[PDB]
C-alpha cells in the first residue's frame, strides 16, 4: 500500500495538480541456508521459542529472530514448554541452558 | 457487422493462467517473502504456525493437532469444487 517492501515512513510533495509521495521501505538482502526443526526436546518435555526459529548451522543449534540473522544460544528464557515430546513430528534433541544453574545462588 | 468490432485481449488465458501459477508456487513454498523481496523457503508446517501466532493462538496448538488439521483443509477444498457445480 505504502511502497514495496516493509513500510517504514513516508514524506509528502506537492505537485501542480496533485500529491507525491516518497515511501521509505525497509528491504533485505544477502540470505543464507540454515537447517531448522519445530521443537527441541530435553528431559522429556519439548521446547518452543517464544519469538523466532531454531536455526541450526551444521552442528549446533540456535535461537533467531525470523527478519534477521542474530543467533542466540538457546536457554529457559526464549523458549515456552509444553507437554511430552512425543507427539510433535520434527522434534530434535538438544541441552536447554538455564541461567540460573551455572550461578548456584 | 455495421462498422463494429471486438479487439481481442493483450494477455491471452494461457499467460494469466501462468501467472496465476506463478503466484501460487510462490505462496506455497515461501509465504509472505516473496512479496517484500527475495523469496526465502520455509516448510509449510513452519509456516502455518506462524500464521497462527498472527492470529493470536500459540504454534504449540498447530504443532499438536497437524493431522486433524490438514484432514480438515482437505475436506474444505474438495467441497468447494462440488458446491460451486451444483450452485446455480
Ligand atoms: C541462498 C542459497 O544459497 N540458496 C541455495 C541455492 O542457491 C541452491 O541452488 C540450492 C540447491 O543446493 O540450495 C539453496
Ligand atoms: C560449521 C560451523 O561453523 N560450526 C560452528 C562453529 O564453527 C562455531 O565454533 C560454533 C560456536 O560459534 O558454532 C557452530
Ligand atoms: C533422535 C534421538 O536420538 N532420540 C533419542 C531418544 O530416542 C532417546 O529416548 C533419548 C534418551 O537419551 O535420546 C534421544
Amino acid at each position: 500500500f505504502c511502497g514495496k517492501g516493509y513500510h517504514l515512513m513516508s514524506f509528502p510533495q506537492s505537485a501542480p495538480h496533485g500529491v507525491v509521495f516518497l515511501h521509505v521501505t525497509y528491504v533485505p538482502a544477502q540470505e543464507k541456508n540454515f537447517t531448522t526443526a519445530p521443537a527441541i526436546c530435553h528431559d522429556g518435555k519439548a521446547h518452543f521459542p517464544r519469538e523466532g526459529v531454531f536455526v541450526s548451522n551444521g552442528t549446533h543449534w540456535f535461537v533467531t529472530q525470523r527478519n534477521f540473522y542474530e543467533p542466540q544460544i538457546i536457554t529457559t528464557d526464549n523458549t515456552f514448554v509444553s507437554g511430552n515430546c512425543d507427539v510433535v513430528i520434527g522434534i530434535v534433541n538438544n541441552t536447554v541452558y538455564d541461567p540460573l544453574q551455572p550461578e548456584l545462588d | 457487422f455495421n462498422g463494429l468490432t471486438v479487439l481481442p485481449p493483450l494477455l491471452t488465458d494461457e499467460m494469466i493462467a501462468q501467472y496465476t501459477s506463478a503466484l501460487l508456487a510462490g505462496t506455497i513454498t515461501s509465504g509472505w517473502t516473496f512479496g517484500a523481496g527475495p523469496a526465502l523457503q520455509i516448510p509449510f508446517p513452519m509456516q502455518m504456525a506462524y500464521r497462527f501466532n498472527g492470529i493470536g493462538v500459540t504454534q504449540n496448538v498447530l504443532y499438536e493437532n497437524q493431522k486433524l488439521i490438514a484432514n480438515q483443509f482437505n475436506s474444505a477444498i474438495g467441497k468447494i469444487q462440488d458446491s460451486l457445480s451444483s450452485t446455480p
